[PDB]
């Protein structure tokens, strides 16, 4: 019996077996119609984007098209992995601070449609922090939908402490493609967003000071990059490239009048017990691909020292494969027989249905 | 948000700590630990907690991970007993051992009803809590280890 890990992000679904050190399967959330007015999935819906229209199930962390996410777990199962979910105990992750319903039908169809023998719902934070090989943190994930921070003392994770913004990659993804119409380009059309995020992904990076930076890009071309498009069109992009991302520390770049991700943090450890504010201020755990942006360890260290008390002792931590240390953390977990006693089982789904996952998964 | 509304409304319950504390009597390595005063040590194989015998406690591989529980007498009561857990981090440990030794340091906390307190040990980083626990040129680092419990994706 072999436990199957899928981490359903926002943006990307990451998929394998407990006990591999990486997801077997990664491929977008999407599902893809005909753009002129059956469906195509995940990889196969990217590769036909030139047709369709793209959509994503999930929005900021919450399944919005339970259909469409039917299409996407029964692709993961049958197509991707190739295996039969009935012979599958599943671990599934989600972001802390959902609506309740939100598992409560992940469990129902898990159970009713796919048959799995057993499951659990991870929160996202929480593997990662064991990925990382430690039971005190404070994670900041953040992924395609939710940027999340979790303090964990002792295995334990803090709730009234927990904090979220529905603000993240896919945010980023469309702020790019609005401020690239100042050079004269028109990204527009679902399949354009997927341009524009490769685009971010391989460009875009986190200023250290980012006044200095404008101020640099004003001066000459030094920090100019070029991208070749698809149709084989070269476009160059400059003050973009650190613009996009100063959204996550200044959210009113596209109108929200949040606390940026550096606040965040800071807040986060501030609900928490004085006595063990060190051990979480020295160590900050970034995981999910929106924490991938080159310099964002350092301007998130540069943040939180000049929020934080004058001598504290502060480390952001940045696990080069922290694109996938949730996935890794539920890998390591679901190894473990302990940590499976705690799942669901299809019979006890039978006996008391969906309310059960909130008296088993914490 | 609210978060009665949402999918953390149990954390930090009772039920919570219910369900963790049935689920570590689920390992066998828990049966008879912290009865008397001491250091008990096992060491994570391929996602098992392993006993280490007495004879080797203090010496470590530089690339496993350990859990020792050092089971001692409070000041506040001469015939009770206290804890500290430690999980101790090789410089070479591969990420499925240093997890889970993370996970079931905090799962013996559990078990024995959240009493230890727990320190986190990485090779060249250990407390003067860890330093002190063994005798004189006690606390020896050894060459290699045993093989990473992961299958290699490539
Ligand atoms: N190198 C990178 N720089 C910036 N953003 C990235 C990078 N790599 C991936 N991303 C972004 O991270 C998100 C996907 O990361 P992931 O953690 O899988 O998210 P999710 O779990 O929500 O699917 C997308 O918004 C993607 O564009
Ligand atoms: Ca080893
Ligand atoms: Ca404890
Ligand atoms: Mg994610």
């Amino acid at each position: 019996t072999t436990a199957l890990v899928c981490d359903n992000g926002s943006g990307l679904v990451k998929a394998g077996f407990a006990g591999d050190d990486a997801p077997r399967a990664v491929f977008p959330s999407i599902v893809g119609r005909p753009r002129h007015q059956d469906s195509y999935v995940g990889d196969e819906a990217q590769s036909k984007r030139g047709i369709l229209t793209l959509k994503y199930p999930i929005e900021h962390g919450i399944i919005t098209n339970w259909d469409d996410m039917e299409k996407i777990w029964h692709h993961t199962f049958y197509n991707e992995l190739r295996v039969a979910p009935e012979e599958h105990p599943t671990l599934l992750t989600e972001a802390p601070l959902n609506p309740k319903a939100n598992r409560e039908k992940m469990t129902q169809i898990m159970f009713e449609t796919f048959n799995v023998p057993a499951m659990y719902v991870a929160i996202a934070a929480v593997l990662s922090l064991y990925a990382s090989g430690r039971t005190t943190g404070i994670v900041l994930d953040s992924g395609d939908g939710v940027t999340h921070n979790v303090p964990i003392y002792e295995g334990y994770a803090l709730p009234h402490a927990i904090m979220r913004l529905d603000l993240a990659g896919r945010d980023l993804t469309d702020y790019l493609m609005k401020i690239l119409t100042e050079r004269g380009y028109s990204f527009v059309t679902t399949a354009e967003r997927e341009i524009v995020r490769d685009i971010k992904e391989k460009l875009c990076y986190v200023a250290l000071d980012f006044e200095n930076e404008m101020a640099t890009a004003a001066s000459s071309s030094s920090l100019e990059k070029s991208y070749e498009l698809p149709d084989g069109q070269v476009i160059t992009i400059g003050n973009e490239r650190f613009r996009c991302p100063e959204t996550l520390f200044q959210p009113s770049f596209i109108g929200m009048e949040s606390a940026g991700i550096h606040e965040t943090t800071y807040n986060s450890i501030m609900k928490c017990d004085i006595d063990i504010r060190k051990d979480l201020y020295a160590n900050n755990v970034l995981s999910g691909g929106t924490t991938m942006y080159p310099g964002i360890a350092d301007r998130m260290q540069k943040e939180i020292t000049a929020l934080a008390p004058s001598t504290m002792k502060i480390k952001i931590i940045a696990p080069p494969e922290r694109k996938y240390s949730v996935w890794i953390g539920g890998s390591i977990l679901a190894s473990l027989s302990t940590f499976q006693q705690m799942w669901i089982s299809k019979q006890e789904y039978d006996e008391a249905g969906p309310s059960i996952v909130h008296r088993k998964c914490f | 948000y609210n978060i009665a509304d949402s999918n953390i409304a149990n954390l930090g319950t009772e039920l919570e700590k219910k369900v963790k504390l049935e689920a570590s009597q689920h390992e066998d390595a828990w049966k008879g630990a912290g009865k008397q005063v001491g250091v008990e040590i096992w060491r994570i194989q391929q996602f098992k907690v392993v006993p280490v015998p007495k004879k080797h406690h203090g010496s470590f591989y530089t690339g496993d991970s350990y859990i020792v529980l050092s089971t001692y007498h409070p000041k506040t009561n001469p015939d009770k007993l206290a804890y500290d857990v430690h999980f101790w981090l090789g410089a070479f440990t591969t990420q499925d051992e240093a997890g889970t030794a993370a996970y079931k340091t905090v799962e013996l906390d559990d078990y024995l009803g959240g009493l230890p307190v727990q320190y986190r040990e990485v090779q060249g980083y250990e407390s003067e809590r860890f330093l002190s626990l063994f005798p004189k040129g006690g606390l020896r680092i050894l060459d290699g280890g045993v093989e990473t419990g992961f299958h290699h994706v490539e």
